């Protein structure tokens, strides 16, 4: 029966994207004072079903430049990897116990983006090879800063098993002991994600939609979802590797009641985020990151090397 | 590039060999050549030329490619007795591609036509540093696995490595080209006797080392290039060109001379194994290889071609920024015959 | 061809408690049931083949037989309190429970009175005297063939040196 | 030997003939490359796993690195050679093969 | 508080490996008696099957060498369902 | 049994036949992700899983996405698919017939005649006891790369820093 | 097994809303239509060649740390080692290096991105 | 004396750079200076993943324990108190 | 120029890496250390020439245990026996449900 656990944990997500969106626009909307969706729900609830009808109703042409194989292949491999990266992880009891599922959810993070690439390439328009190949550059860019600060706040938990990340925090929360590596990977997942003021794949004003603009309903319907799917479980992974929390075995479901407010109250700060800040541009996007983050990352990494020896504070984990 | 960053380089290719000299373990020698090649590819890109850069990209591709067959035939070693020592390698298979891997790192014939090209492509610095410095390592590494060659398989290359030295030498005319095929054809005197007896291939390692060094500091007094370009150096610094001459004979092994001594000695020693018709052959033609060198002496030093007239104000202004150790590598790579048995020094 | 015991000859009455119940109690396991143990362990790592330790193999599972029927009579309700708790974790850390560990332990430092050895005690390596031979050579193997010698004597110069070709000296 | 070793051997063998057959622009050829670096590692990794030869366990990784690392520097070259042309290995300017 | 915590978490581990330590030689001793067991039976199998071979010294070692060798747990699996072989190798790694 | 690891073997052989077939190097590009995880997969089987995920995440996440990019500086208009030339499609075919005449010699069971010997049957016959303590022999074993190994470590660094300085002394030099 | 068992559910997932994607709106494609999108007025060219050495000038410094983070990784577990002194130059030392290669390129001018 | 002086500059400049170079130099020449680093190696050596084999008594020794527990081995209280 | 200033110096920098025994961490043992162990004692100051000679059992022993390959040709040609036999013979019927669950 452990196949309709799997399909318990891929049905209960994907609607979390669906109403991922609604509070988007919700949220995004009471920051500009205009409330968001409304009419249709009463509370504008029935919304996402609605638009997604919409959407794969709709005629999703097959371009007439555009290489098809590859051009379909992407959107699959999208939602692969976005639902793929939630298996490991400990809410609190992991679906799989892997001895190293951080690396994983790197590895998983890390061909995210080759969709991205293709996706962007079969499309064969000039908006799409562009706004794919920078994207591409502020992915990577942010994928090494992102594994070396990982790297660091887990020299302490002890090891790269996920559950023993609730054990090394049965009390402090980790974030106490190394929130400026907390600090830069937030922003990291705020532009491994690409989020925010690091906007650039969608391009928006500056690229008219990116390199997604040739993919037409069902395949855009799939980009759009699996980057709510990566934007919710970085949240969320952000969530159990910062702020641990009480969490007595007899009731599992306690601890996961917080865990959800938890992770919840992060992806709500993207939201928060969207309503606030001017994106960036190709440059400085990759000037801070280059110059300015990473020097930093590395001086705090020798310094959580150096600590649990002079300490002599060394985590269990064999 | 300046000199600073220059050095570095240099010296860590020069590192970059040592550690081949070094190590025991089998891990330590490909990583030997493997930050060797990195170290040696942006040297040959100083100046920078349309032409120079797919000079690099053959010297690349092929050292490349070699070093992964090398490892290859590594890891199959490692299969079918599990160990990383030098030593004997124990699986045939294996050890015919390890003598493959190194066959393209000598540069041996057939797999030898990368060498005479890449040649041309950089300037005579990079040039002769490059038909020196790197026959160094895998030779470094030919010799501890003398042990266990197949004898067949090495003799063949290191026949056909001097057919192909020879015939290829006949018909070029820019000089580093023929450098190249000179080359090409003593690494098949070196790789001959390797089977037989070790170090009879390190003395002639020395000699050529040596020689090559005469040639390319001459080349570089002189700035000759094509044949003709070192036609007109006999007015100016008549010396040099009269030099070259000798140095070019001692390559061609003229008995009295230095250069001799090799073949000499080698001679010697596949006569005590018997296989008497093979350096009968391989003497023979080492002939063919001397002719072209003749050739060459005839364009330059025995006979004038005609100077042309706008040398007469360089006559005024001598050459500069000497080459301190030159003097000595003539000489050693000459007169240096009644001094063959202080060979057993190197045991 | 190869030596080896009859099917039967082995054959022992196994200990059938399960892990997360003989966990909770080996603690105080390693700490009575021993002689035995180390006696075993030490006779296996000398000579390698089992079959020659395979009896004391024997000896260990009966002393741990009496080990449990030392516990059965006395400690067990505080017992089987203890190890359902521990049982519950699929990590089995000791960790999770612990208080109860506080009843069973008191009642058989009481009731059936002995000690639990503290948390730095089993792992130092123990002195253990044997009465049966340590054996010839463990590994079998054979001969070791004769090294060659490391002749010498004193170097007198070369008879006429470096006598190849027409050198003379 | 188990014939899965056999099977990556002969993967290796197929990723040295497409590197050899060698075709057109020769991006190609730094991809077979990498493959050929991708079967050495992988038929490492298998062995070391096997003997349980533990300090071995280290050399893959150092194994790809270097490997990596020289093809890393190959794109460089490439770049060069693409700069002046448009890459094609169909032109080159040296003579006497 | 993390060091605290942390140095804590060490000593309770390190009485784990006591734990551990105790329960091992008596397992090593059921692993023994059953691996001598299932080689047993698999060579009488092999009295069984191999019997009709009219050349086949049975259950010769492939060595030279009088020392114990510990199977290689494939041949400890001559002929065993495909399920528990599942559970011989693959069983842990396939193991969540 | 599944075979899975063998199977995965063949999935591995074919992704590079494909792959060395030389159909414009984005394809080959998806050649070597396919054959890099099938990679991973096999490595797994033995349980050596921080490698499979080295490779899976070092290699794939990190090489052929500056492929590709270097597509974009290479490209060329029409770039063939692999049926789109007689012998790119050739040459895949020609992989394909040859790997699958080694299938054909596993289902003869009979050991390889080629080059040298292999051994047939299932791979798990060569897997004996992986007993241990709370620690996998991966785990401390590449651990040890730092204590037990400082040479590598020595040469490694000194290696990738020089490189770095290569790429300088080749970029710059336009 | 367990992985491969969900990672064949997600495909065929992603596969079936593909297929309910395409044979599904049952409508007409047509010339034109199907024409690549240029922001209204049709495209002077396909896509050819966006060339720029300031993608690989620091793609590479990516690959070429993407490497270094790859020896990092076994840090966690080095740290328990026996031996720390023997150990933690080394885990200083690469990191230095890292370090110092970056430093290298930051002043040589080789950091230009964009 | 002067070269203070542009540390104020740096420091008005290139601040992230700044506390980058801070504690990273500090983490290194800091952990000599720590006692703890002693006990620190010192506790990997308590911990025991592998069975400690039993050696065969022969004339006293003395100090190894013949167990249970002879007051004789390394203490570890030590550890336990901390 | 096998130079080992290595081994002049006493540095062993190198040798460590080297052969499947020579110190390991945690003293976990190689797959194969005894035939290898006892194949190294006999090697010595035969060096490499008498030694591919006087040692070939040693190695061999230490071969088929790399390899386990003739085991492997004995336990297939007895898989394949089993075949001819299945209609002649069928097998064992506690491997289905003997004592080997009870065994432990
Ligand atoms: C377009 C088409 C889109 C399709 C997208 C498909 C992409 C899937 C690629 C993902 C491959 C990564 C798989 C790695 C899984 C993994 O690492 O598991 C971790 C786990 C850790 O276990 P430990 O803790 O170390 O041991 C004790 C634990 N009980 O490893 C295991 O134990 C399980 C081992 C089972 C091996 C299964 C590997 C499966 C690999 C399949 C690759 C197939 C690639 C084909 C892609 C085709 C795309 C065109
Ligand atoms: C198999 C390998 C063994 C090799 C067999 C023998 C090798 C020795 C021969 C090596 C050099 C032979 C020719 C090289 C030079 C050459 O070809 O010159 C041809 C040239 C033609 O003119 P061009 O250069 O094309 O231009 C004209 C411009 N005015 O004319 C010449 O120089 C030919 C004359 C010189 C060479 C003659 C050498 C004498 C015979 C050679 C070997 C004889 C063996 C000795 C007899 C004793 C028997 C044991």
């Amino acid at each position: 029966m452990f196949m309709i656990n799997i399909l318990s944990l891929i049905i209960p997500i994907l609607l979390a994207v669906a109403f991922l969106t609604l509070v988007e626009r919700k949220v995004l909307g009471y920051m500009q004072l205009r409330k968001g969706p409304n009419v249709v729900g009463p509370y504008g609830l029935l919304q996402p079903i609605a638009d997604a009808l919409k959407l794969f109703t709709k005629e999703p042409l097959r371009p007439a430049t555009s290489s098809i194989s590859m051009f379909i292949i992407a959107p699959i491999l999208a939602l692969s990897l976005a639902l793929t990266m939630w298996v490991p992880l400990p809410m609190p009891y992991p679906l799989i116990n892997m001895n190293l599922g951080v690396l994983f959810m790197l590895a998983m993070s890390s061909l995210a983006v080759y969709s991205i690439l293709w996706s962007g390439w079969a499309s064969n328009s000039k908006y799409a090879l562009i706004g794919a190949l920078r994207a591409v550059a502020q992915t990577i860019s942010y994928e090494v800063t992102l594994a070396i600060i990982l790297l660091s706040v887990l020299l302490m938990n002890g090891s790269y098993t996920l559950s023993t990340l609730i054990t090394t925090q049965e009390h402090i929360w980790m974030i106490f002991t190394s929130w400026p590596l907390a600090m830069m990977w937030f922003i990291s997942t705020l532009a491994e994600t690409n989020r925010a003021p690091f906007d650039l794949t969608e391009g928006e004003s500056e690229l008219v939609s990116g390199f997604n603009v040739e993919y037409a309903a069902g395949p855009f319907a799939m980009f759009f979802m699996a980057e709510y799917a990566n934007i919710i479980m970085m949240n969320a992974f952000t969530a159990i590797l910062f702020l641990g929390a009480s969490h007595d075995p007899h009731t599992p479901e306690l601890y996961t009641i917080n865990f959800v407010l938890k992770t919840l109250a992060l992806t709500i700060t993207f939201l928060w985020i969207r309503a606030s800040y001017p994106r960036f541009r190709y440059d400085q996007l990759m000037h801070l990151l280059w110059k300015s983050f990473l020097p930093l990352t590395l001086a705090l990494c020798m310094w959580h090397i150096s600590l649990p020896i002079m300490t002599a504070s060394i985590p269990p984990q064999s | 590039m300046n000199p600073i960053i220059y050095t570095t380089l240099i010296m860590t290719v020069m590192s970059g060999t040592m550690l081949v000299m070094i190590s025991s373990h089998w891990l330590l020698i490909w990583i030997g050549f493997e930050m060797n090649l990195l170290a040696m590819i942006p040297v040959l890109m100083k100046n920078f030329n349309p032409r120079a850069t797919e000079a690099a990209t053959k010297y690349f591709l092929t050292q490349a490619t070699a070093s992964m067959m090398l490892m290859m035939a590594i890891i199959i070693n490692l299969l079918y007795s599990g160990q990383w020592t030098i030593t004997k390698m124990f699986n045939p298979v294996a050890m015919t591609m390890m003598t493959m891997a190194l066959a393209m790192k000598l540069g041996l014939s057939p797999f030898h036509f990368w060498v005479p090209e890449v040649t041309q492509g950089i300037s005579l610095q990079a040039g002769l540093l490059l038909l020196t410095w790197q026959k160094l390592a895998p030779l470094s590494v030919l010799c501890q696995i003398s042990q266990s060659i197949n004898p067949n398989l090495m003799l063949t290359m290191a026949m056909l490595s001097i057919l192909i030295g020879g015939w290829g030498g006949l018909n070029q005319t820019q000089l580093r080209k023929i450098m190249a095929y000179s080359s090409i054809a003593h690494m098949g005197w070196m790789t001959a006797v390797l089977p037989y007896n070790t170090t009879m291939t390190i003395l002639n390692l020395l000699i050529y080392i040596t020689m090559t060094l005469a040639m390319f500091m001459l080349l570089i007094h002189s700035s000759a290039t094509t044949t003709l370009s070192l036609s007109h150096t006999w007015n100016k610094m008549p010396v040099i060109t009269s030099l070259m001459m000798v140095t070019l004979l001692s390559m061609g092994g003229l008995p009295p001379l230095s250069g001799f001594m090799p073949k000499w000695m080698i001679i010697q020693e596949m006569t005590k194994n018997e296989s008497i018709i093979m350096p009968t052959l391989m003497a023979m033609t080492a002939l063919l290889n001397l002719y072209f060198y003749m050739r060459l002496a005839y364009s330059s030093s025995l006979t004038m071609f005609p100077s042309t007239n706008n040398m007469k104000m360089k006559w005024q202004f001598e050459h500069t920024k000497q080459m301190k150790l030159l003097p000595t590598m003539i000489v050693l790579s000459t007169l240096v015959l009644p001094m063959t048995p202080a060979l057993s020094s190197l045991n | 061809i190869v030596e080896l015991p009859t099917l039967e000859d082995l054959k022992v009455q196994e200990v059938k408690v399960s892990s997360s119940v003989l966990k909770a109690a080996a603690h105080h396991y390693g700490a009575q049931c021993d002689k035995p143990n180390k006696e075993f362990m030490l006779c296996r790592w000398e000579e390698k083949d089992p079959r020659r330790c395979l009896e004391e193999g024997k000896l260990v599972n009966q002393c741990a037989l009496d080990f449990f029927r030392q516990i059965k009579r006395h400690c067990a309700e505080p017992f089987t309190e203890y190890w359902t708790c521990i049982d519950y974790s699929g990590l089995q850390l000791f960790r999770h429970c612990r208080k109860q560990q506080a009843k069973f332990d008191e009642c058989v430092l009481d009731k059936l009175g002995w000690v639990r050895p503290d948390l730095g005690e089993l792992s130092k390596v123990t002195k253990v005297k044997t009465d049966r031979p340590l054996p010839e050579n463990p590994y079998h193997s054979r001969a070791r063939p004769e090294p060659n010698p490391e002749a010498e004597g004193d170097l007198k110069p070369a008879k006429h040196g470096s006598r190849l070709f027409f050198w003379t000296m | 030997m188990p014939l899965v070793y056999m099977n990556i051997i002969m993967a290796f063998a197929i990723a040295l003939a497409g590197l050899l057959m060698y075709r057109s622009h020769l991006m190609s050829s730094l991809l077979c490359l990498e493959g050929m670096m991708l079967s050495l590692f992988i038929m490492s990794t298998l062995i070391i796993l096997n003997t349980h030869f533990t300090l071995a366990n280290m050399m893959p990784i150092i194994l790809l690195v270097f490997a990596a690392c020289e093809a890393a520097l190959g794109l460089s070259l490439l770049v060069m050679v693409s700069n002046t042309y448009g890459t094609d290995y169909v032109q080159n300017l040296n003579l006497l093969q | 508080s993390m060091m605290k915590w942390n140095r804590e978490r060490r000593r309770l581990q390190i009485e784990d490996f006591e734990a551990r330590i105790a329960l091992m030689p008596l397992f090593q001793a059921e692993k023994d008696r059953r691996v001598l067991q299932m080689l047993r039976e698999n060579l009488e199998e092999e009295a069984i099957i191999m019997k009709d071979v009219p050349d086949w010294k049975v259950g010769e070692s492939v060595f030279h060498t009088t020392r114990w060798v510990t199977p290689m747990m494939g041949e400890l699996y001559g002929l065993r369902t495909n399920e528990e072989i599942l559970s011989a190798t693959y069983g842990f790694i396939w193991y969540t | 049994t599944m075979y899975i690891a063998f199977i995965l073997s063949t999935i591995f052989v074919i992704g590079f036949v494909g792959f060395s077939s030389k159909p414009s190097p984005i394809y080959g590009g998806l050649g070597l992700i396919v054959s890099g995880g099938v990679g991973c997969g096999i490595v797994l089987n033995f349980g050596g899983s921080f490698l499979g995920l080295m490779v899976f995440l070092i290699y794939l996440g990190g090489m052929l996405v500056v492929f590709g990019y270097t597509t974009a500086m290479a490209t060329e208009m029409y770039p063939e698919v692999w049926v789109s030339n007689k012998t790119v499609f050739g040459a895949f075919v020609s992989g394909l017939m040859m790997e699958f005449c080694m299938v054909y010699y596993a289902l003869k069971e009979e050991e390889v005649e080629i080059i040298f010997k292999f051994n047939g049957l299932g791979d798990w016959v060569i897997y004996d006891t992986g007993d241990s303590g709370f620690f996998s022999e991966e785990a401390m074993g590449i651990a040890a790369l730092y204590s037990y190994g400082t040479w590598l470590v020595i040469v490694t660094g000194w290696s990738l820093l020089i490189g770095v300085v290569v790429i300088m002394e080749i970029t710059r030099g336009n | 097994m367990n992985i491969m068992l969900t990672l064949l559910t997600n495909v065929t997932l992603a596969s079936l809303l593909v297929l309910i994607a395409f044979w599904l709106p049952q409508l007409n494609a047509y010339s034109e239509k199907t024409s690549p999108y240029e922001c209204g007025f049709d495209p002077m060219g396909s896509a050819r060649l966006p060339f720029s050495m300031k993608f690989f000038l620091v793609a590479i410094t990516f690959l070429l740390f993407d490497l270094e983070i790859a020896l990092l990784l076994p840090l966690p577990w080095a740290s328990q080692t026996n031996n720390l002194k023997t150990m933690l130059t080394m885990a200083l030392f690469l990191l230095i290096l890292l370090a110092a290669s970056l430093a290298y390129e930051w002043t040589q001018k080789g950091l230009e991105w964009a | 004396g002067r070269i203070a002086s542009f540390l104020k500059n740096a420091w008005a400049k290139e601040p992230v750079l700044v506390a980058s170079f801070a504690i990273g130099g500090l983490a290194i020449i800091l952990p000599s200076l720590s006692p703890y680093t002693n006990y620190a190696i010192r506790i990997n050596r308590a911990t025991p993943y592998n069975y400690p084999v039993p050696l065969r008594d022969d004339g006293n020794m003395p100090d190894v324990p013949s167990h249970p527990q002879d007051p004789q081995g390394p203490s570890l209280e030590w550890l336990k108190n901390l | 120029p096998f130079f080992d200033v290595q081994k002049r110096l006493g540095l062993d920098l190198d040798r460590w890496m080297t052969i499947q025994s020579a110190e390991q961490p945690h003293k976990i043992p190689g797959r194969c250390h005894a035939f290898e162990k006892e194949w190294i004692e006999c090697a010595h100051g035969i060096g490499g020439i008498r030694a591919e000679k006087e040692c070939k059992i040693e190695f061999d022993d230490f071969v088929e245990c790399l390899l386990r390959q003739k085991t492997m040709k004995r336990l297939s040609a007895i898989k394949r026996q089993r075949d001819k036999l299945i209609k002649e013979g069928k097998y064992t019927p506690p491997p289905h449900h003997l004592g080997k669950e009870d065994p432990r």
